């Protein structure tokens, strides 16, 4: 506790470039996992689309897969017009 | 002498068919094995020499993106 006070007192005496570098890769390191908006970016990575969207062959049993593009079924990107 | 140390002649005499039924077996089958060896070599159809092909369980089957694959 009052060893590496010391220690880190004289790391930012000797040498604040060194400080600040290891500061900034261990924050760079620790606070993605602790973020609530990574999940918010790899949905947002998801709702591009790249290519074109193939359709299915109705077969009378597909209760959750939209007959046209306005129906209710299938995503919703209502949360990213409020993102 | 023969009471004591040896026995009869039909204890060596069966010993002896008992022998050569073995390696009589032995030399069949050494060349049968032989023979097995080169047709499955030959043809490919045998559980020996089973040389790896790619396999299917890769082939991504989905849409690419163009219809055409
Ligand atoms: C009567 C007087 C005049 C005639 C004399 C006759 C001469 C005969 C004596 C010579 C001895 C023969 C030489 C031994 C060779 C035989 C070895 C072997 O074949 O014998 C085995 C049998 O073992 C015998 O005991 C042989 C042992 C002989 C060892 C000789 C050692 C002598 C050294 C002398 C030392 C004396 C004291 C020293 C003081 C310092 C057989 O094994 P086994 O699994 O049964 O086979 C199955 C047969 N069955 C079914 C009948 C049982
Ligand atoms: C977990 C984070 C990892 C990712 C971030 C880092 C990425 C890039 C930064 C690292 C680059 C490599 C650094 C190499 C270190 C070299 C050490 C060295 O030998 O240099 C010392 C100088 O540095 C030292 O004193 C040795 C180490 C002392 C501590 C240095 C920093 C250690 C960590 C400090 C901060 C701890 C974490 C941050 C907390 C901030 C407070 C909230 C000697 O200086 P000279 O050039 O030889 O002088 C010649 C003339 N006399």
């Amino acid at each position: 506790a009052g060893r590496i006070a010391s220690f880190l007192k004289n790391a930012w005496a000797k040498e604040p470039v060194l400080v600040a570098s290891f500061a900034i890769g261990g924050l760079a390191i620790i606070l993605p996992s602790l973020s609530p908006y990574t999940n918010y970016a790899i949905r947002i990575n998801r709702a591009t689309p790249y290519n074109y969207p193939v359709p299915l062959r109705d077969d009378g049993n597909m209760p959750d897969v939209p007959s046209h593009p306005q129906d209710p079924q299938g995503p919703s990107l209502e949360w990213l017009k409020n993102l | 002498i023969a009471r004591t140390f040896y026995d009869g002649p039909e204890k060596n005499y069966e010993k002896t068919m008992a022998i050569l039924q073995i390696e009589a077996e032995k030399a069949e089958l050494r060349l049968k094995e032989l023979e097995v060896r080169r047709l499955m070599r030959a043809r490919g159809d045998g559980p020996w020499y089973q040389y790896p092909t790619i396999d299917k369980a890769l082939i991504d089957h989905s849409p690419k993106t163009t219809p055409d694959n």
